[PDB]
């Protein structure tokens, strides 16, 4: 399997810059065209620009002229999107997508969110059966929520986060009654704050 | 620029059921390079159909596209509860480099009625010490679901806070997390939540301090 | 020509 890999999600101040990277390693990917796509959160794609195989040509947007640069590294197969002066109309989780030869963007990263906030980055945690944990005053997003380790995937339910001004959300899931004294599980939470507590 | 559009804004079918999904365009698109493009909660776009009618790698006889010039259109036959996600349509050229998307048509499926499982989750010592109750609603059908807090049996309002999943992408299930969000608690004694929702003959009412 | 071929032929004058 190949497959693009996105770099971790940053928060920057405005007028601050981002870079973000996109492994692209195999073939498939070093003998096509590049592509970088946002999307702000609740709204749809928007197309900023392409770059070569050699990543000596580029094409970018009307609206990202001037603000974007686009470049490949070859010998590491690894593409960067640098974006200068950062507002607030930039918040987007930003996706690195590759060039169908047909045209098509038929591959795609998992993204990488950045997040442009004034506001400073720290969450606190507090038949059959059911556990959960609380996760709330974090900012800003996300705060992603595991469970042991990922080990137990099948019925976990973790909320999207909601007056103070900081992000709070609930990470629930669904055990038997008799699993409760055998298994011992633990909830797995921020990369913003880079915290990880458990 | 080419403008795309999409229509409906939304569209919400039950499973086998047929979905049609529109997709118009300012100019006409040249070679057809029409695009459709599937996104699930929490995931990147995922290419259904390029070229106006080819099914990508991998992608199910049941999703079909067609249509010439400026007026696209894709269909969903045998729709499964897998196929929740925002169908976006792109065009894209080549002299010059053009790639612009569409706004996006959201797809909810639906189903039968299915009722909720309450639980009432009071708040560990460890929260009381920096001075909210947690209802949980897990697994129902329809979204709608009509939750009130009563402490000591009164209809409070005006200090909860609502959370819902998004639809389950196997059985099309939502869940809700409510939230009662010191000085106040230690007044009161018994807590509850009374759920109200059309799977439920009566209503249902979770309470439990100490 | 493949759409990656006519980006090629594109870049060629830009």
């Amino acid at each position: 399997e190949v497959q693009l890999v996105q770099s971790g999600a940053e928060v920057k101040k405005p007028g601050a810059s981002v870079k973000v990277s996109c492994k692209a390693s195999g073939y498939t990917f070093t003998s096509q065209y590049m592509h970088w796509v946002r999307q702000a959160p609740g709204q749809g794609l928007e197309w900023i620009g392409i770059i070569n195989p050699s990543g000596v040509h580029t094409s970018y947007a009307q609206k990202f002229q001037g603000r974007v640069t686009l470049t490949r590294d070859t010998s590491t197969s690894t593409l960067y999107m640098e974006l200068s002066s950062l507002r607030s109309e930039d918040t987007a989780v930003y996706y690195c997508a590759r060039g169908s030869p047909k045209g098509a963007f038929d591959y795609w990263g998992q993204g990488t969110l950045v997040t442009v906030s004034s506001a400073s980055t720290g969450p606190s945690v507090f038949g059959t059966a059911a556990l959960g944990c609380l996760v709330k005053d974090y900012f800003p997003e996300p705060v992603t929520v595991s469970w042991n380790s990922g080990a137990l995937t099948s019925g976990v339910h973790t909320f999207p986060a909601v007056s103070s001004g900081l992000y709070s959300l609930s990470s629930v899931v669904t055990v038997p009654s008799s699993s409760l004294g055998t298994q011992t599980y633990i909830c797995n939470v921020h990369k913003p704050s880079n915290t990880k507590v458990d | 620029e080419i403008v795309m559009m999409q229509s409906p804004g939304t569209l919400s079918l039950s499973p086998g059921e047929r979905a049609t999904l529109s997709c118009r365009a300012s100019q006409s698109v040249r070679s057809n390079y029409l695009a459709w493009y599937q996104q699930k909660p929490g995931q990147a776009p995922r290419l259904l159909i390029y070229g106006a009618s080819s099914r990508a790698t991998g992608i199910p006889d049941r999703f079909s596209g067609s249509g010439s010039g400026t007026d696209f259109t894709l269909t969903i036959s045998r729709l499964e509860p897998e196929d929740f996600a925002v169908y976006y349509c792109q065009q894209y050229g080549s002299s010059p480099p053009r790639f612009t998307f569409g706004p996006g048509t959201k797809v909810e499926i639906k189903r039968t009625v299915a009722a909720p499982s309450v639980f009432i989750f009071p708040p560990s010592d460890e929260q009381l010490k920096s001075g909210s109750v947690v209802c949980l609603l897990n697994n129902f059908y329809p979204r709608e679901a009509k939750v009130q807090w009563k402490v000591d049996n009164a209809l409070q309002s005006g200090n909860s806070q609502e959370s819902v999943t998004e639809q389950d992408s196997k059985d099309s299930t939502y869940s809700l997390s409510s939230t009662l969000t010191k000085a106040d608690y230690e007044k009161h004694k018994v807590y509850a939540c009374e759920v109200t929702h059309q799977g439920l003959s009566s209503p249902v009412t979770k309470s439990f301090r100490g | 020509d493949s759409f990656k071929e006519e980006l090629d032929k594109y870049f060629k004058n830009h």
